């Protein structure tokens, strides 16, 4: 659904 | 408060990379397979695609993925982020996998349209869920 | 009105055999305190930052299997003038040498790096590679380096 990625910290 | 969007590939769509509609909030819209920016400002833009192939038919295979911008003022397409990959090492059946992920920060203007495109939709892989996507986040 | 420090620089395509970063060509930027000095990004305030970069390598044929491509982002502190790697990757595009019998097929290899780090005011950040001879900036958006405060 929403896997881990390098930017995720900026969208919550 | 801050505009944001995260769209995913339509796995039903054959021979194109089609982003799925209505995920995308606070002014950001999906029109003509592009993301339309509702206000001027700094944005993180990102995307990933996954390619999968059976054997290496010939080393001529090239995969590309690129995010571009069309300014309402410019009306001309400019590449912001782009990468190229050739998977078929020691080419002629062993399956191969190749991801391409792109991301970065850009000043965009109200009404700008953003595209995330590839050259070979025939080689796209939807077997890993939620892993082909395209998004933006206002800073 | 974004008050967070941020930066996105791109390779100078006019610099030959060198990875030279450039500010404010269209679609590049230094905002809110971030500076480009000596080909490095200088952080204006202590805090958490997302750091990222991409480079793209291209080679015409593969004459040795032992080609090695590297890309690394490092940090140097004003307190200690010492270099510490934050992110690094290595890639070998060749698995078989070109059988001369065959002829001159181009290969492409991208390397993208990114992650979150605590940095201190005045820290200097470098994005470097081992083989600028193999760099490809034939096109926009192929090679870049940036940061964003959290
Ligand atoms: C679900 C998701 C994913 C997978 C990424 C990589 C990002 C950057 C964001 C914001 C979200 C919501």
């Amino acid at each position: 659904a929403c896997p881990p990625c390098l930017w995720q910290v900026l969208c919550g | 408060d801050k505009p944001v969007a995260h769209v995913v590939a339509n796995p039903q769509a054959e021979g194109q990379l089609q982003w799925l509609n209505r995920l995308l909030a606070n002014g950001v819209e999906l029109r003509d397979n592009q993301l339309v920016v509702p206000s001027e400002g700094l944005y993180l833009i990102y995307s990933q695609v996954l390619f999968k192939g059976q054997g290496c038919p010939s080393t001529h295979v090239l995969l590309t993925h690129t995010i571009s911008r069309i300014a309402v003022s410019y009306q001309t397409k400019v590449n912001l982020l782009s990468a190229i990959k050739s998977p078929c090492q020691r080419e002629t059946a062993k399956p191969w996998y190749e991801p391409i992920y792109l991301g970065g920060v850009f000043q965009l203007e109200k009404g700008d349209r953003l595209s995330a495109e590839i050259n070979r939709p025939d080689y796209l892989d939807f077997a890993e869920s939620g892993q082909v996507y395209f998004g933006i986040i206002a800073l």
